[PDB]
């Protein structure tokens, strides 16, 4: 059940961080923070999928952001 | 405190490794943490609001998953 | 432009206890019973949330 991608500690303090512009006095549960986890984690390495083939179609090895953009702009995220 | 910082260079290359990115850019890191910062903030938005509509400052994995299936993303165990 | 498998690999996988796990702070004080959104309380956020321009 263990995975080592973002580390643990500096995620829930993003996460935290994210929240104290909306809200103030909010609690997490460990839980809520682990379910943000595992959503950010599945999102970044599914897209760092999608801007890989946008790098092999411009037939390059190594990811640029115009390929994490197009990836992105696909999707209908922009 | 900046804690986007916290999504680090290794975080970001352990990313794209389980991405299946052979090499990567330099200015990857910038944009790869202003992608995260994005889909935190619009899914902590919702989230956070789940949570003030159901009169508590406690967000639960289900305030999450509430939050996530309305930005089009479906996260197995709920 | 950066290069992702070879020597350093090891490194990136290390494991740092103090790090790999959540703090107390930020995290709810204590195990009461949290109130669970009914159809309601899902619909009027839904409305005002898709009522946000």
């Amino acid at each position: 059940s263990t995975e080592l991608l973002i580390r643990k500690l500096p995620f829930q303090r993003l996460v935290r961080e994210i929240a104290q512009d909306f809200k103030t006095d909010l609690r997490f549960q460990s839980s809520a923070v682990m379910a943000l986890q595992e959503a950010s984690e599945a999102y970044l390495v599914g897209l760092f999928e999608d801007t890989n083939l946008c790098a092999i179609h411009a037939k390059r090895v190594t990811i640029m952001p115009k390929d994490i953009q197009l990836a992105r702009r696909i999707r209908g995220e922009r | 405190r900046d804690n986007i910082q916290g999504i680090t260079k290794p975080a970001i290359r352990r990313l794209a490794r389980r991405g299946g990115v052979k090499r990567i850019s330099g200015l990857i890191y910038e944009e790869t943490r202003g992608v995260l910062k994005v889909f935190l903030e619009n899914v902590i938005r919702d989230a956070v609001t789940y949570t003030e509509h159901a009169k508590r400052k406690t967000v639960t994995a289900m305030d999450v998953v509430y939050a996530l299936k309305r930005q089009g993303r479906t996260l197995y165990g709920f | 432009g950066e290069e992702l498998i070879g020597d350093g690999m090891e490194r990136d996988y290390r494991a740092i206890p103090e790090l790999d796990a959540y703090e107390a702070e930020g995290l709810a004080l204590d195990d009461e019973d949290v109130e669970e959104l009914t159809a309601s309380q899902r619909e009027a956020a839904e409305r005002a949330m898709r009522q946000r321009d």
